[PDB]
């Protein structure tokens, strides 16, 4: 039903997503809760145990 | 008899490789499909060229 491309759309915005997909990561990591001893927890998923 | 008696479930078989088919009586449309001008059923392969819906 069309002319354009949709197959060369969707690997360019494929290789897209994997570089938003990263710097997702490292702003969660900033934002860690360090418990005890390596033990990093999300912000998120973390008690109010484990902030204290 | 009492010669050399063979038994029921002993006696082969044969199955043969050539099968039939059904009768389709392919179309009484047939001549009638053309895609000229003057056609009662006319095609148009505007759309087998590039693109379209």
């Amino acid at each position: 039903r069309t002319e354009i491309d949709v197959m060369n759309a969707a690997k360019q915005s494929l290789t897209r997503y994997f570089g938003e997909l990263l710097r997702d990561d490292i702003i969660e990591a900033l934002g860690s809760v360090v418990t005890t001893g390596d033990t990093t927890v999300n912000y998120g998923s973390a008690s109010a145990a484990n902030r204290n | 008899m009492a010669d050399f008696s063979l038994a029921t479930a002993s006696q082969r078989k044969e199955w043969s490789n050539k099968a039939h088919m059904e009768y389709v009586r392919r179309s009484r449309f047939a001549p009638y499909i053309r895609n000229t001008e003057n056609s009662i059923f006319q095609g148009y392969s505007d759309l087998e060229k590039r693109a379209g819906d």
